[PDB]
């Protein structure tokens, strides 16, 4: 009986300093919804089953988690949302595994609960103020690059594996000087036969500073430094440092320890810090297990990466806009407020962290431009593939038609023109004065 | 060659009435506007020279325009910008910043390369223009 | 006027991540409490006095304080206690420097206020969070020691200086082993042309050997590592390491940077850190400047030392008992309640940061015990100087008697016996069966 | 009894190796003042009050310190000023940490001293030549800046907090580029959520160059280096060096530990040390406890800071002019010469310690010069806040006015033309070549 | 020597009666009251045996006392200890801990010096009692 | 730009007779005179060649003030200064300087970056004239 050991408690008051979760919970067949929530609250907090003595040594209550509401999640009769509450002495300051292992890990009996996800976390104040933040952030990185008032432009390079250094280093500069803000190593690219990491970095930064010394702006490539152990992950950190690279990134698979040494390196050492998260991997369209994205943006934010990819709404990536937009949010807003169809279950305080940028990546291309301003906002770096790569008049001429129809977007905005509405004009009013933008937007019309 | 600092660079060069709508955004958006010039156009050249204060609560288009256009004829050949500022907590930063005057002709970055340990340079990029005194420039 | 820049708001409402102060503050003769409330809050918050168009760069309310509330003070027509509110973003998260800085350095106003003494802060329960707190705490120092459920017992070592390394390790020895638990360097011994520092250090490790040796219990000595520089300070605190030793001191004239840095060493070298603190110094008996004493509590129990000298009531030190009581209160409770007589102007929760443990020192003595008891709890650890050292029958005899008042006088208030009244009877029925007892009880007649 | 105890002796001989101190004592009310000085010695030399043989395994005499001499306090009945006297060998060398604890620590005597205040310290010859004295000193600071004859001119940007790094270094560079020698960190910036500290460093020295080459001159910001540990300080301090910093900060509350290694570390890395010190705090209006400010010049110059705020004499810091003089002669001078009205009373050999520079901060604006150059002489740094960055034509305009004023002011000395009672017509000639002058002058003509 | 252990070693060893008005002072204190017995005194021996379970909820000190004095009469050649646990929030520990049963005699201590660098020595203490098995001590 | 090296640079150009009060000054401060020049104008550039040696024990301005125009009529593109040296202990060092003529036009300083670590730019000023031999300059 686990609504009888205590850990269910419909009066239990949630205080300021409690962590919170909210779970999506599907009781094994003929289960108490009751019985369910307790369940996953009785396991996330203790592991016990008899008459044990020694919490009788303990201020016991203080380590249990409080199973405290359960909602019937709407168009889904056998589906329940479980809000729990942690106290927060239970977790170590500052730390994600720590976090992590405890939420999302003895959250078991198989026997009252067939299926959970993790939908939301409330977060204390006092808890999130142990962590760093974006080693960056928004403000910060768009200081360094003197960059306001426009979503940044970027992509991987093409092909992302295969070409030699000095090949690969052609790439990045052509594209950069083109009009890119950033290019980008695939997540991929770390160091291999065909190619090993010391001579990409060095051609790399030869192309940045051609593309620098080509355009008179700040230009970045994003140098992949994961790698499978964190003193390999810091040598290659190092020579970005020490060729004045502005920008370096890293895969989430290292995972949460390597992000969190990263993430203080970053702000040691001025660096951005890119955090590639694959847009959809086998761990993607649940609806059923596992967690929700929007639990690893807060988390990500706390640990201090300073990007991660969020979602598109358009292109290839299909998701609901609303519930992308929420991802939004949990990056770039200092509170968050409850709003149930964004997904967020929680009013939120970040308490000054610092904020994180937004990537949108997919199949997403020029001629959406107004749609990506509307959903996405302007902080936010719009990553293109063979949408610059692949024009038919070269990647710089690619590079020019993405940043071109990206101005005169945000130009229209600006003006206060129906820009949702009247998209297709205004790029074709830009293209007007722009060959290569013309190209591309009549590339892009066999799609529709 | 063309260069692209500013939010819209890869646009042509903005009419006085494109300009009057930027500001009304600034307005909308209750920013500071600030007029900034230079001839040292180096990307990491964070100090423009301020054109007077920077004007703020301001309600009508008019003023900044008078103040820019002033610039223009004190400052013909430099590049003047407007940027606008914003200071709401957590961003108290610039949001916008726009090349409204370039010179009639940029001759653009010397790349310098000095060899270092193994195979690292260090670099260093040189406005051409800058290799003359201010008062010779563009 | 600075109650019409702002800085005076009797509607301001309270955050729970505001930092609170209450100063006592002296209105300049013929100036507004408000306007001296409001002067106090403009200064260490704003340091400007014309047409400052930069402040509009920033969210300049923001970096306001608030002066929020004025009180006269109760039996002086012409003092007023103000209570002034600081936004948490003010402060760097973990500094006692910033914090100090920012809160009795800018308080200027020469022409509306005549004196100025802080005398107590409400620091909120996420700054709070910041910080280590002690590096062991009463709990954890009790489990070192195996020594529960009453006072520990030191001295300091007499003469205070003077004694070879080898005299100076005879009276360590001979106090330990006769009852102490704890012997201490004074705060003036460092290192000097009469004793330097490593041959002490050397001949007390001997000492507290020889006397856990000759007891079965944990025996400590305290090292004093204060010194001129941290390099110095450091390698003074790894001798002690290095040879075994429980315990160090450190003075808190070293200031609030090398006290932090060493709770920090204290933590990751499981040292306890006693900090010595002058009972009576030039700084004392202030009515009217400076800073109480229970916000030095506050700050150093945050900073992270182990023990700090508190007040006794009784003895050479006489203060009022209630203030005392808010002292021990502060250090040692898990919460913290507003009370006036104690000199508590705000609830506060201490964020579960460890206990610091109260040392109580001055003329007291073994026919005292009742009281000690009485006024400063279990908690504490008692100093007696030449109350040991100068008994007529020897160091270990004066020791003992100490030991056997300390241990009969917590036996009896486990007894409910009304100890307080019945004090003296306790110590003749103690004394019955102890001689060095009898002695000092004689010795200490001719007082009262 | 005290006096019994040998600890008052009327008939001593000063070594010229003892330290002396000069307390004003207040006798509890019905103690004699020779009792009282003899309590004050016979505390800070001895904590003992019984039978203690082990006094006669030491020379007990030499740890003794002798009240030696008691004069009444002129104008003040019950406030006696007593001289003590300490041997050197009670000292660690180099410490003042040790110097500090020994002579303001176990000053007690609650039974019959009510009030005490430390006055004055004769150092003597041999003790102060163990400490290294100012990093940088007076001299060598202005042959690194080649900067003679006149005194230094800096503000504080404005408003002290909330700016980004970005429009952080906007004011440092407007304010440098129009006549300031320097700019700098309020003592509140440390590193905090709204602006952390790496960034602002950087964007400093980018605004520190662009005024050296737009003026021909070195020019300095002094960057805050304070911070909650010693390894963070010296991260700070690290990368001030490496960028080119002519100059960083420390505030006095990091206290004095810290405060000597930063000196150490200033001397070995050429770099300028300013140490902050609040000019009005709550511990500032004391005529009766505490010490003195002139002890704290003493022990500052010794540890070897190159700046300290030592007082104006006029503007919204009203003090005796003749006190203040009292204070930059013991920054300044090679030997100080007994001068009561001064509050010197010892005489005072520096033993060749290099020289502090003064600040003159406060309320004092371009309309006082001279005023500020008769009270205050050529050595020291003149900070004014709000006018500088309001005035109605700029920041680099209201530097222009205070440089011009400043210089016009030296000439005049120079000229021998009486400037004291000449002043305002010297200005006024000034303004006449100088618009941002008679901007200035002007706007701070309605004070008077 | 005597071993002073325990909070109240300076005392005579106590008699049932004080050990039951000490009991009652635990019982009010809420505490959960524990028996632990060892014959190596060591004072880093933090582990001594454990004399059945603590006692929790007690109300009478009679039970306690009745196992105090059947240990007592099972290990009348150890130390024998009552110890009593706090399980108020931020203790969490024990906070009284007394000496109820003490051997005959103790030999005591013998100190070992292992001579390390320069001067310093690392120390050890042995129980005398020690060098024998258990069954033979005391 | 006017370069402010120099005690009295926020002054106008000093007369002939202000002058003369400076060298008043001088010498009732006792102080050895010296007259140095240069047309390198860096700041750091801490030794402008000497005219002359300094003057010692001088007690009357004339002979200074000749040499000063000596060295204006023989260097009258340079930077001139003047400098008072002291050699009361504890001080042994230059106690005043400045300008007594400058060059016709100053067009100022180049500023050059080289990028190095991270976000860290290692800085120099070059004074535009240096990028010509002396002879050519001003
Ligand atoms: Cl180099
Ligand atoms: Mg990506
Ligand atoms: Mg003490
Ligand atoms: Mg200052």
């Amino acid at each position: 009986p686990y609504a009888k050991m205590g850990y269910w408690n419909p009066d239990y008051q949630v205080k300021d300093t409690d962590v919170l979760a909210l779970f999506r919970v599907t009781p094994q067949p003929g289960v108490d919804p009751i019985e369910a929530a307790a369940a996953v609250a009785g396991e996330s907090s203790t592991a016990t089953w008899t008459v044990v003595w020694t919490d009788l040594l303990t201020a016991a209550d203080l380590y249990r988690a409080k199973a405290y509401k359960v909602d019937q999640v709407p168009n889904n009769p056998e589906q329940y949302f479980a809000y729990i509450a942690y106290e927060l002495d239970l977790f170590e300051e500052g730390s994600i595994a720590n976090l992590t292992a405890s939420i999302i890990g003895n959250v078991f009996g198989f026997k009252a609960v067939k299926a959970l996800r993790l939908e939301d976390m409330r977060l204390p104040f006092a808890y999130i103020k142990t962590f760093q933040g974006p080693a960056t952030g928004v403000i910060l990185e768009r200081e360094r690059l003197d960059k306001f008032g426009r979503p940044l432009l970027g992509c991987t390079t093409k092909p992302k594996l295969g070409l030699s250094g000095k090949n690969y280093g052609r790439v990045v500069y052509e594209a950069l000087k083109g009009g890119l803000d950033f290019v980008k190593d695939d997540e991929n690219i770390n160091s291999q036969p065909f190619m090993r990491w010391r001579e990409r970095y060095l051609f790399v930064m030869e192309a940045v500073n051609k593309a620098a010394a080509a355009t008179g702006e700040v230009k970045g490539h994003y140098l992949n430094v994961t790698a499978a152990t964190m003193e390999e992950m810091y040598a290659r950190a190092q020579l970005a440092k020490e060729l004045g690279s502005v920008i370096i990134m890293i895969d989430l698979v290292i995972g949460y320890t390597a992000i969190q040494t990263m993430a203080k390196w970053a702000r040691d050492n001025d660096m951005i810090l890119h955090l590639h998260r694959a847009g959809n991997s086998t761990y993607s369209r649940q609806k059923n297990h596992g967690m929700n994205f929007r639990v690893i943006c807060k988390w990500m934010r706390m640990a201090g990466v300073d990007h991660i990819h969020a979602g598109t709404v358009v292109g290839k990536l299909e998701g609901d806009p609303i519930i992308t937009r929420g991802f939004y949010k949990t990056l770039l807003l200092p509170k968050l407020e409850r709003n149930l169809q964004e997904g967020l279950f929680f009013d939120m305080d970040w308490a000054s962290l610092r904020k994180v940028m937004p990537v949108a990546s997919g199949g997403i291309h020029a001629g959406q431009m107004h749609q990506l301003i509307h959903y996405l906002g302007e902080d936010v770096v719009l990553q293109f593939g063979g949408g610059t790569i692949g024009h038919p008049d070269g990647i710089q001429s690619g590079a020019t038609a993405n940043r071109v129809a990206l101005e005169a977007m945000i130009l229209a905005r600006n003006e206060n023109r129906d820009f949702l509405t009247e998209g297709p004009e205004i790029l074709r009013e830009a293209a007007k004065n722009c060959g290569a933008l013309r190209t591309a937007l009549d590339l892009w019309k066999d799609i529709t | 060659m063309r260069i692209t600092q500013g939010t819209f660079s890869f646009l042509p060069d903005l009419t006085d009435e494109q300009i009057k709508k930027q500001i009304d955004y600034m307005i909308s958006k209750k920013l500071a506007i600030g007029i900034e010039y230079t001839n040292d156009i180096h990307p990491r050249n964070s100090f423009w020279e301020m054109w007077g204060l920077p004007l703020f609560e301001v309600t009508d288009p008019a003023p900044v325009l008078f103040e820019i256009n002033a610039c223009r004829k004190a400052k013909s050949n430099f590049y003047i910008k407007v940027v606008g500022f914003s200071s709401e907590r957590g961003i108290e930063s610039t949001i916008i910043s726009f090349i409204v005057n370039r010179p009639k002709h940029e001759p653009g970055f010397n790349l310098i390369r000095q060899e270092d340990k193994s195979r690292s340079i260090k670099y260093s990029i040189q406005a051409y223009e800058t290799y003359k005194p201010e008062d010779q420039r563009y």
